[PDB]
RNA sequence: GAUGGGGAAGCUCCGUUUCAAAGGCCUGAUUUUAUGCAGGCCACCAUCGAAAGGGAAUCCGGUUAAGAUUCCGGAACCUGG
RNA sequence: GCUUAUCACCCCGGAAUUGGUUUAUCCGGAGAUGGGGUCUUAUGGCUGGAAGAGGCCAGCACCUUUGCUGGCUCCGGUGCGCUUGUGACGGCCCGUGAAAAUCCACAGGAAGGAAUAGUUUUCAUGCCAGGUCGUACUGAUAACCGCAGCAGGUCUCCAAGG
RNA sequence: ACGAUCAACUU
RNA sequence: UUGACAUUGUGAAGAGACAGUUUCUUUACUUAUUCAAUGAAGCGGAGCUGGAAUUCAUUUUCCACGUUCUAGCAUUCAAGGUCCCAUUCGGGGCUGAUCCGGGUU
């Protein structure tokens, strides 16, 4: 009889993401003409940490082509880039880690970062740290390019679509325990305020779905459709299969 | 710094009170070179054009 | 000179920005300019039904000349001549009295939209000029339908504004001639066979006509390059 | 949190730079007097939000029933002109 | 006002028999140790401000506005001391720990400028002004909240000897 | 190869 | 969430059943609608300039279009070249920087 956890997020209020000492956002350059028929050449500045943001950021300044000025651009860091090294990005850009290619520019096999999904939204996919998109196939006729995923999902993109060569830095990141709460803790005062986490049995049933009982147990099943409404949706949602695999 | 005179706030060089007189020398010495370089690479541009 | 050299810049992609350059065609212009180019662009872009497009077949120049020099000789009095005129009619009015017309008949084009209609419908009106850029086209759009069933010679002429500034109004939207001097009746005779030539006579297969359909300039290019292989 | 704009029968709601024609710098200046045409200058969008965050510049001695880094005496400093 | 520094940097020189060096093991042919220099002025010293002030005393006069006169106010030491500031470091993070106003410098070269007053002056001195509102007192076992002059509650600075 | 001076508080 | 009608137009194919009608494929078009971006900067077509023509100079042709050791620098309608003017410490046009369509992409 009360809205629950989960419904209360969507308001937003102590939901939001923490942002303030975050570098900005990272993204591509703005696909202008440059790029789109040669390569434009950034000094990479600085490589830094980004709160909330496991992979570090690569800083990088490109000349105005239009006006006398720099441009900062924030791009997620790759793997080996380093401070003082020039970048090129365009159709031209030579297939060096760090460079910023369209995907029907790399042959098959060639290994990405931060790819745009639509050419000039300014890179959407494996962009965590130690992720990458490989590119497996191309299909010059519809001008589109196959690509596995991070998922292991295969997509279907255009190939004016830019990625960054190499593999996003910061990998290995997951795979030391936290061994505490305070680390858990530290780790998302800098993301958004979902920790800790009560269990829904924990609660009284006006909490959860889940709440209420004389012994702690959910007592009905925990695979909830794709058609339940708000309020509904704790547990497994959709789900195809449960339990341990392979036995 | 708005209150003293120019002999505290520079230093008597190129980007005197800017950078750091080893940063200044460097600059001179890659903006030399690599100017030469570059009448090096576009001499070598106008022979190897000149093979055909 | 000695003193003075060839510096020339290299103005290609990662060197020497770019020099200023005309941006006219990429200029994010205004709502209002925005919205009255493509309504232009949409009306071509669609079918257009044969009663619309029917205009947008003026009368060309040099017979549209001829004719706006004809019009010219038959200009409605103005105030100033008028005033003096009511002066002319207020002495004759105190000693003259023929019976009250001291004053000419006058000769005038005649303009206002349910005047010359209701001349069309009369058959007073010898020759009728129809604006090409009427907005609502509502207005004038049964206009030559209606003179073709009349038999009165009409016209489709260029300019509302230059069928006002002939007969003193800022717009007219149609002008019409029922009466003319003798000086000027082979004119207005020949004006009418040219007229016909152009209006009257193509009246039934305009009406069957389709407009529209046509595409930018793109669109054309890549359609003329896919019947070049298909 | 206005404006542009969109929603709402509406009280009003969204949104904060947006799908807007959104402005002020120097220089020519006959200084009865304020301007006349010049040629670009970013495109930053109002405003409110801290008496513990940032921030131009003052100290000592004396003085009252009760005021003082504020008054008196002396000695400084900053900003604008 | 003069002077005064850890760090940093410069010139000479070319280092294995490796050297220098921190409480903490880092540094050197990408030039160490060494010799000689340059710089930031945290901070301290001397001088001006300034002894004329303030402090402590001694002689007379005394409510005659209430005083007057004179002297001294100096030189050292010590530190795992306390409080506090600061520097060079070191540890820690799947945490790497605001923004803007504002000020300055540099790059660039648009203009302007030369002989009994021809430009400009971030150098010295000189002239004028700096509005508005707050400013008393308590800040608590009696000045606040708790029905009160209530053993409750209510943020913070300084902190002597054994 | 020591001598002379100054100075703490730990064991 | 699913269907229908409206928004909602234009070509074809062609399953056809059969002057025509009627459901039914499949794909096509762009201007309605929808998504995104930019300070709406280089879009589309053609041309010039290079190389393979087994070209007929006749593009039944395709690809390229000034930047790739280095943490420098890149701005004053651009120097230059050409014309015009009563030119002084100059002013202007063209070219440099191909042409055409004003569809920002
Ligand atoms: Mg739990
Ligand atoms: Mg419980
Ligand atoms: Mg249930
Ligand atoms: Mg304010
Ligand atoms: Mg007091
Ligand atoms: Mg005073
Ligand atoms: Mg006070
Ligand atoms: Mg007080
Ligand atoms: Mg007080």
């Amino acid at each position: 009889g009360r809205v629950i956890r989960n419904q209360r997020k969507g308001a937003g209020s102590i939901f939001t993401s923490h942002t303030r000492l975050r570098q900005g956002a990272a993204k591509l350059r703005t696909l202008d003409y440059a790029e789109r028929h040669g390569y434009i050449r950034g000094i990479v500045k600085q490589i830094v940490h980004d709160s909330g943001r496991g992979a570090p950021l690569a800083k990088v300044v490109f000349r105005d082509p239009y006006k006398y000025r720099l441009r900062e651009e924030i791009f997620i860091a790759n793997e080996g880039v380093h401070t003082g090294q020039f970048i090129y990005a365009g159709k031209k850009a030579s297939l060096n880690v760090g460079n910023v290619l369209p995907l029907g520019s790399v042959p098959e096999g060639t290994i990405v970062s931060n790819v745009e999904e639509k050419p000039g939204d300014r890179g959407a996919l494996a962009r965590a740290s130690g992720n990458y998109v490989i590119i497996i196939g191309h299909n010059p006729d519809e001008n589109k390019t196959r690509v596995r995923l991070p998922s292991g999902a295969k997509k279907v993109i255009s190939s004016d679509a830019r990625g960054v060569i190499g593999v996003i830095a910061g990998g290995g990141r997951v795979d030391k325990p936290l061994l505490k709460a305070g680390r858990a803790f530290h780790k998302y005062r800098l993301k958004r305020n979902s920790w800790p986490k009560t269990r829904g049995v924990a609660m009284n049933p006006v909490d959860h779905p889940h709440g209420g009982g004389n012994h702690q147990h959910i007592g009905k099943a925990s695979t909830i459709s794709r058609g339940a409404v708000s309020g509904q949706k704790a547990g497994l949602i959709a789900a195809r299969r449960t339990g341990l695999l392979r036995g | 710094y708005a209150t003293v005179s120019k002999t505290h706030k520079t230093v008597s060089r190129a980007y005197g009170g800017s950078r750091c007189a080893n940063c200044v020398k460097e600059r001179i010495i890659r903006a030399f070179l690599i100017e030469e370089q570059k009448i090096v690479k576009k001499v070598v541009k106008e022979q190897t054009e000149a093979a055909k | 000179n000695p003193l003075t050299h060839s510096t020339p810049k290299n103005f290609g992609i990662g060197q020497a920005v770019q020099p200023k350059r005309n941006l006219s065609r990429y200029v994010k212009w205004p709502e209002y300019v925005r919205v009255q180019r493509q309504k232009k662009i949409l009306s071509i872009r669609l079918k257009v039904p044969p009663t619309i497009a029917q205009f947008q077949y003026t009368l060309d120049r040099n017979t549209a000349a001829e004719t706006f020099k004809l019009f010219n000789k038959y200009r409605p009095e103005t105030a100033a001549e008028k005033k003096e005129r009511l002066t002319k009619e207020a002495a004759a009015v105190a000693e003259g009295k023929s019976k009250q017309d001291a004053s000419p008949k006058p000769y005038a084009v005649k303009y206002g939209l349910n005047h010359v209609v209701a001349l069309i419908e009369n058959k007073k009106a010898k020759l009728v000029l129809i604006a090409n850029d009427v907005d609502p086209i509502e207005l004038v759009v049964f206009l030559p339908a209606l003179c073709k069933k009349m038999g009165v010679p009409y016209a489709i002429v260029k300019g509302k504004a230059r069928l006002g500034t002939l007969v003193n109004q800022k717009t007219s939207a149609v002008a019409a001639l029922t009466e003319v001097r003798a000086e000027d009746e082979a004119a207005l005779a020949k004006l009418v066979s040219t007229i016909d030539a152009n209006f009257a006579d193509k009246y039934d297969e305009v009406k069957k006509h389709w407009g529209g359909g046509i595409l930018g300039n793109k669109a054309q290019a890549k359609m003329d390059k896919r019947a070049k292989n298909s």
